[PDB]
């Protein structure tokens, strides 16, 4: 039927990726009883896809597409848009759908679209036989059959307002919010809303609030009608004059808010685009005035509406136009989690814990300092890392080390094991991040870990007392090479630039050097057997690292044996050795290199025979 | 909505944009405005005065004269400070013109007892032969205006105009003008408005809270409005939504406190709690300013929310009422809360838990209490 | 590494080390075969401090910690974790400099590159944050910002950068230029500022991706950092909660083939 | 996993078995969501057969060698190799 | 080139999928995903053999590699 706005069976598509409005809707439906969700498709000009939301306490599929077109082509059952469009795009999306075959009736959200706009689209709607609920409006809904969005709130307000079956009452306010409050009043006056319109609050609506008083003096459900207006324009004429014309005949209640006007500045406009009286005419007053003389229900003030609305439903029920309807099932839905949560109504226990940084509040916290405290305070990166690592405010000395030991070893040539591996990724047309871990995979005990085992070795020989020759024969006995003791080309005549930069520095600036002091006695004893068992960049780090921890004296024994214990230093250089590799992967990438096959003669082939690769 | 703008602002808009779909040789850009901190000399402060045929000597000894005369207008006791001078056009006829918007489309109004030209929103005025208009005095000069008005309306209609009112025009000339602009077309108009500024009704002074307010309205959907209408008011008012913020308005008038009625604002369209925050704290400032030996009152209602999150705007409200806790209480403020909505028992939790502790007075309701209950139980009581 | 002395980009490490050029020289050296100017060097520095780390919630932080949790070593963990940095973590810093350099390049005004990316459907990369907005704005973006205004030579894709900002603003107030915004438009800054690199260098630079190296070298940070915050903690197992997946098997008839 | 047995694309998992479809078939449910005709899970299993090595050459092998060599775990030396897998490599 | 276009052939043979599905299937890298689990194998195979072998660490030969380092001149920022 042409009167008919909503009903059970229609079905909508939601323009704009409105998670909370959709779930409402759907809530909605669910708490109705609707067989069907009113939502055939989301329209998302971002993207397309799915969506998932909740039927109940069961999770349902929703189709998404980027245009209004491609939605209608898919789903012509769907006849009403909700538009959720901003007031720089209400427009255009209102026009496209309107031009779509298939779609009827377009809410616009929007606040803040042009008049010439909103007019134009008035006028597209009128001379296509359409609807336009809007601009600047919630929508409105049929008791029991379909809800416009967020239209009527909460699923607690919907059942407090007993908005999950139709009543007698057809309503049409400019006003949203106070088509909410009016829910309320009227479901506490009467037997509730059939259907109620909210026109919004703007000078030029899409359909003006007789189009909607028009369709409720057809439509047989509804014995009722109640109205709210407001100064400003003369919408509320149009009602008036069809009241005088004979054209409602259904008894109406009218109120036009706005009659403190009068008595504040002549230039004070009101909240709602529209609410402002031009003239005398445009009054809440004149308007309230020529609703009682057109034989509405007009009350004293807005206090009063609900009284009128009380005596407008007895009226009905005395003469029988109303019959006494049963209340049906009262709906319950489950709360939702994060209002649950949120509200303090349950407790949930975390899975994770996380001690070195905090990104939650107003600043993200690195080991509990603020980031702009760190970076005003020129920390650096070392600090950086000794927060996030440590959990310590490092001494200078030791926040430099850091950054000494990343320089040191951010490159050692292409040719070790992790620049080797990321180059051959980089010539195979790997991206940098793949290339990137192809080559710190192979960090572990033979690249990069002797780190890890000279801090390990020296620790333990200089803490269990051993004298430096005791620790030298005992590895010898075992047949362990010491750990960052040795090199191919570097000696005592010749020594390693890189570990003689490391010990220059902890020697002029670390507070204590006594693992050093002990690898030196070691050392010694080394080169006296063969000059090339100097100590290594590894051996360096390893060792130094311990002392700059014995330094900052706030390591007891134990916090360094775990240090060592969980690859700290296989981080350390792990995290300065990623400069390197990144820069071998670029420039591979700069040089245009093809697809790496290691040579065939580098290889020996040695199969096993037919007999031994027999199982017995 | 609809803003009024200055007959300087109207005339540099039609010089400039109106030569673009007629042959308007006819009208120069010759204006000068005078402000208080800055021939024909008339004020410019939105009016219904005017020194006619006059040496720029002459001009000189008005202006001194006039400036900050205190005048009364509509009621209103202002200072006279804004005034335009432009060259005094010698003329014989006055033809008046005036364009304004109806639900169906464009209404030209033009005389010489008025004729009214409709041009539909669809179809434009190109689907409109001028036969309509007036044969008794326009023989010569038919055309012309036909032309004209064709122009001004493709104009009004391009510039985003709610409203304009040539009256009156001789020969083709403009002599006073009138305009109001959509101030929704804001975004579209960002080239053509690009000189102009909306002016403060006649005696209003600019206010730095009100425009510090629309200026966070303008970064968002939701909306967030101020308007002061009596700085040393007792009655404040924080309401949610346009229509419920008229209504408790319509409540204090209706109790007698029409005088006492410090302010009219509104915010909805789910603002977030940075944005009510400084909403709050702006409303708590203007009414910590001056001491009131019976106390000030602060209205936080509005109807219940069909999506505004009450958890989240009361969140911003309570964090700048705990920092105005000491100016809260020696200025005898006393809080009356009436809130609905998404997550309102969060909201009014928050609320409840403030009173308890912050040290004043804070009354809080739900959707139990009618709407408008909190204002004769502060009022009265 | 052959030589008597190992060379950085020709440069013998003694002389790298002597002139105190620092971690950001060295990326220079490594990365770009530049000695950058002080300004630049400190930059690159800064970037890294920056971007250290951002919580335990963001999906490169999420898998090491996962990765630790398993007991697997520190190494494996880290991998586990950068295999996340891509176009939807850590990229929009690419991205950004790519946008933003294109539309400043082909000469297209602010509001014409923010309406034509609305047509196209595509969020500005760079633009936008979740609680952060222009009466709160992110302290990272404003260190890095503050610290280009200062001290760069010239910020022509930044000034631009900021009268596109001052539009998205003017929709929503946290439109606001995010930290990946900020990294990759005053990285292109940077380099205009050098002399040293023509348009097709800065371009290449971009499409080879350095700006992912500098968000996963010192995204590692914090990843190392999650990954022993978890041995010390002694955390478990990690097993996604069941209620927190949709389980929707396909029918019988579905998994038919024709 | 959530039920009382393994499902594969909703399939049980002793069904799968009893059934014999095999690598190919259990491929077929798990990526492609189908119970594959013998045909189609024969020559999943066929192409696996003949893509397990090309020798220890080819950029992935080599990759995984080396860090093999490096005395890294199985896994890591997998991925290690596995991440040589791209546009020119497979 | 023959695993790439006979398993085309295999999908067409299937029925099931349309030729969009079949888009899909190409664009998301099923067919690399194929590749890795095969390789897989000797990949471990390789690993274990090292490992058997008892294998030393691999550094690439020096003379392998042409070092082209940039001049002063060339490094500088003007
Ligand atoms: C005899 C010879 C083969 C020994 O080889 P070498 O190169 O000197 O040394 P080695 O391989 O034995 O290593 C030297 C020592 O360093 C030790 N060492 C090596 N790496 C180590 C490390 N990282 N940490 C600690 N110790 C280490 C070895 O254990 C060995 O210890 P030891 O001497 O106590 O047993 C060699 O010196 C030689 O050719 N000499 C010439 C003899 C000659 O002229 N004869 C007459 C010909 S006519
Ligand atoms: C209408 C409404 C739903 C729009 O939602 P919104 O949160 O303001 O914003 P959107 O999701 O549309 O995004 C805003 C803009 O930012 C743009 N944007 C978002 N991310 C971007 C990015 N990273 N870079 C560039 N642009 C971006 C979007 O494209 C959009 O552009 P547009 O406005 O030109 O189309 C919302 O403002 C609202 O609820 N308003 C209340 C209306 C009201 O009160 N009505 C009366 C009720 S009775
Ligand atoms: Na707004």
């Amino acid at each position: 039927k042409d009167y008919v706005l909503f009903d059970i069976n229609t079905k909508a598509f939601v323009y704009g990726y409105q998670t909370n409005a959709i779930q409402r809707m759907l809530d909605f439906d669910y708490v109705c009883k609707r067989s069907s969700p009113s939502i055939s498709a989301i329209i998302n000009p971002s993207r397309a896809g799915i969506h998932k939301a909740f039927w109940g306490t069961k999770e349902i599929i929703l189709p998404m597409y980027k245009t209004i077109p491609l939605a209608a082509l898919a789903y012509p059952e769907a006849d009403v848009m909700v538009n959720f469009a901003s007031h720089r795009s209400a427009f255009e999306t209102t026009m496209e759908a309107l031009k779509e075959d298939t779609i009827r009736i377009v809410a616009v959200i929007a606040e803040g679209v042009p008049e010439r706009q909103s007019r134009v689209m008035a006028a597209t709607a009128r001379k296509l036989d359409k609807i336009v609920i809007g601009p600047a409006t919630v929508g409105g809904m049929t008791a029991g059959a379909f809800r416009i969005g967020n239209t009527a709130g909460t699923i607690e307000n919907i059942i407090a307002s007993k908005l999950y079956r139709p009543g007698c009452v057809g309503f049409v306010s400019k006003s949203g919010g106070m088509l909410n409050e009016a829910f309320n009043i009227i479901s506490r006056n009467s037997d509730g809303i059939y259907e109620g319109v909210a026109i919004g609050g703007d000078r030029y609506p899409g359909s003006n609030m007789l189009d909607h008083i028009l369709r409720y003096e057809r439509n047989p459900a509804i014995k009722m009608i109640a109205c709210l207006g407001e100064l400003g324009g003369e919408d509320e004429y149009m009602i008036i004059q069809a009241l005088k014309e004979k054209k409602i005949t259904k008894p109406l209640v009218a109120w036009v808010t706005g009659t403190c006007s009068p008595y504040l500045p002549a230039s004070v406009q009101f909240g709602h685009a529209g609410a402002k009286a031009n003239t005398e005419k445009e009054t809440a007053q004149a308007k309230n005035d020529a609703f009682r003389q057109a034989g509405a229900y007009v009350p004293r003030s807005f206090d009063d509406y609900g009284e009128m609305v009380r005596q407008v439903y007895d009226m009905l029920l005395t003469r029988g136009i109303v019959q006494k309807f049963d209340e049906p099932e009262v709906p319950r839905i489950p709360t939702d989690y994060s209002k649950a949560l949120a509200t303090g109504d349950i407790r949930k226990p975390t899975t994770f814990i996380c001690t070195i940084s905090d990104d939650s509040g107003e600043e993200l916290l690195y080991a509990g300092k603020k980031l702009s405290d760190v970076l005003d305070r020129k920390m650096g990166i070392g600090g950086v890392i000794g927060l996030l690592w440590f959990k310590k405010e490092l001494p200078e000395y030791a926040a430099h080390f850091i950054e000494l030991v990343i320089q040191i070893v951010a490159d050692h040539g292409p040719a070790v094991s992790g620049a080797h591996n990321a180059i051959v990724a980089s010539c195979a047309g790997k991206d940098l991040i793949s290339s990137l871990c192809s080559g710190l995979l192979t960090i572990g005990p033979r690249f990069g870990g002797a780190i890890d085992d000279a801090a390990r070795e020296f620790k333990r020989a200089q803490e269990t007392g051993l004298a430096p020759e005791q620790f030298v024969g005992e590895m010898k006995k075992k047949g362990i090479n010491i750990p960052g003791i040795g090199h191919k080309i570097k000696s005592v005549k010749n020594p390693d630039k890189r570990v003689q930069l490391l010990i220059s520095y902890a020697r002029a600036n670390f507070p204590s050097t006594e693992l050093l002091n002990y690898a030196l006695q070691v050392e010694e004893l080394t080169t006296a057997k063969k000059g090339n068992l100097i100590l290594n960049v590894d051996g360096c780090i390893g060792i130094l690292f311990i002392d700059l921890m014995s330094s900052c004296g706030a390591f007891s024994k134990e916090e360094i044996d775990e240090v060592v214990r969980l690859g700290y230093l296989n981080g350390l250089f792990a995290l300065g050795r990623s400069i390197g590799l990144i820069g071998h992967i670029l420039d591979q990438k700069r040089l245009g290199s093809r697809l790496y096959r290691h040579p065939a003669e580098d290889i020996a082939y040695m199969m096993p025979s037919e007999e031994e690769i027999q199982c017995k | 909505a609809q803003r009024g703008i200055r007959e300087y602002d109207a005339k540099n808009l039609l010089a400039r944009y109106l030569p673009e779909y007629l042959d308007d040789f006819s009208y120069k850009g010759n204006l000068a405005l005078v402000g208080p901190e800055t021939l024909v000399v008339k004020p410019d402060q939105l009016f219904g005065l005017v020194l006619l045929d006059a040496d720029w000597e002459e001009a000189k000894e008005y202006l001194n004269e006039k400036m900050g005369l205190e005048v009364t207008i509509g009621g209103i006791t202002g200072r006279l400070s804004y005034f335009l001078i432009e060259p005094f056009t010698p003329h014989k006829e006055e033809y008046y013109v005036a364009i304004s918007s109806d639900y169906e489309g464009d209404n030209i109004f033009f005389s010489m007892k008025v004729i009214s030209i409709h041009v539909d929103s669809l179809e434009g005025i190109d689907a409109l032969d001028v036969g309509s208009k007036l044969p008794a005095e326009l023989g010569d000069k038919r055309a012309l205006v036909e032309e004209f008005i064709t122009a001004l309306w493709r104009f009004y209609s391009d510039t985003g105009f709610a409203y304009v009112e040539i009256n009156p025009f001789t020969f083709i000339v403009p002599l006073d003008m009138v305009a109001k602009l959509d101030d929704a077309e804001e975004y579209w108009q960002k080239k053509r408005w690009s000189e102009l500024a909306f002016p403060e009704p006649f005696g209003r002074t600019p206010s730095k809270e009100e425009l510090f307010i629309k200026e966070i309205d303008s970064k968002t959907g939701a909306s967030l409005k101020l308007t002061i209408l009596n700085p040393e008011g007792r009655v404040w008012t924080m309401v949610a939504g346009g229509g419920a913020s008229v209504i408790y308005a319509d409540t204090i008038c209706d109790l007698g406190h029409a005088d006492e009625m410090a302010n009219y604002g509104e915010y909805s369209g789910d603002p977030n709690t940075e944005e009510t925050y400084h909403y709050t704290c702006t409303i708590l400032d203007l009414m910590t300013r001056s001491k009131n030996p019976n106390g000030k009152v602060l209205l936080i209602g509005g109807a219940i929310a069909n999506f505004t999150d009450v958890a989240k705007t009361f969140k911003g409200v309570v964090m700048a009422l705990e920092e105005y806790q000491q100016k809260l209480q020696e200025a005898d403020i006393e809080i009356y809360v009436r809130r609905g909505g998404p997550n309102y028992e969060q909201g009014l939790k928050l609320m409840r838990d403030l009173g308890k502790r912050l040290g004043v007075p804070i009354q809080v309701h739900g959707p139990e209490t009618h709407m408008t209950r909190i204002v004769p139980l502060a009022l009265e009581e």
